[PDB]
């Protein structure tokens, strides 16, 4: 589905294509054959440009148009506190509390 | 409804500069910036504050704290026209013509 | 260190609930 358009974000006609290609390459086949084949699945993004173009925007539907949990977000440099430790702990915290669900869920 | 509540920085560049510049190595202007961008604009709301700062000189200004949203609006203070000029100076000398203490003269 | 703090914490607050327990 690609109202992305006329969903109130203007941006380009070419982007989807790539996007949900890759997306559906990644994710659609079941996990069994997926292991089996042992191909690695795209975890990574990186998006730039001038501000007020509509980053959050692209990323808030991209983000919803997936079946996916809801999106948690972080500051830029908040995470570098006036401290030694903190951008340890804090990242950890991030990273195990989406580390405690796949161990409770599993695979 | 609440009403108006209105914060003045004086001198408003000591406290705010480059947050990545600094090689000190405690943080504490980035600590500053870091809280004060956070009040201003962030995920809460504020809808009854009015900031306004003064700087003698804009260059020691990171662009995060004119970022459209927080002070957008901006101004510069000329000098005075020649009209102005003749209105300060009967300001600054309505008193002494109260007084009767200035020449014809001048 | 900021575990440490944070252990701290817990600890004072500890020995306020048994000093309130002692002295009663
Ligand atoms: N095509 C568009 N339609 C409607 N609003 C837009 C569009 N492009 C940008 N905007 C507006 O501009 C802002 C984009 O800010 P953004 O560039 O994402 O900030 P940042 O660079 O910090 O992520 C949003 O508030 C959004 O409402």
């Amino acid at each position: 589905d690609w109202n992305f358009e006329k969903m109130g974000i203007g941006g380009l006609d070419k982007e989807f294509s790539d996007i949900f290609r890759r997306a559906f390459a990644s994710r659609v086949f079941p996990p069994e054959i997926v292991e089996q084949m042992g191909c690695k699945h795209v975890k990574g993004i990186l998006l730039y440009g001038p501000p007020g173009c509509g980053k959050t925007l692209l990323a808030r539907q991209i983000g919803k148009m997936l079946n996916a949990r809801e999106p948690k977000v972080v500051n830029g440099p908040e995470i570098l506190n006036k401290y030694v430790g903190e951008s340890e702990a804090n990242i950890r915290k991030l990273f195990a509390d989406a580390e405690e669900e796949q161990r409770r869920l599993g695979a | 409804n609440s009403g108006l509540h209105i914060i003045i920085f004086d001198e408003i560049d000591a406290i705010c500069k480059q947050r990545g510049s600094m090689a000190g190595s405690t943080g504490v202007h980035d600590t500053v910036v870091n809280q004060l961008l956070s009040k201003i604009d962030g995920v809460e709301q504020l809808n009854n504050i009015l900031v306004i700062g003064m700087t003698n000189r804009p260059d020691l200004i990171d662009e995060a704290l004119l970022r459209p949203g927080r002070l957008e609006v901006k101004m510069e203070i000329g000098l005075p026209d020649e009209k102005g000029r003749l209105q300060i100076l009967h300001i600054h000398t309505a008193r002494m013509r109260g007084h009767q203490l200035l020449s014809a003269d001048v | 260190a900021l575990s440490e703090i944070e252990t701290r914490h817990s600890e004072i607050i500890k020995l306020e609930n048994s000093i309130r327990e002692l002295h009663d």
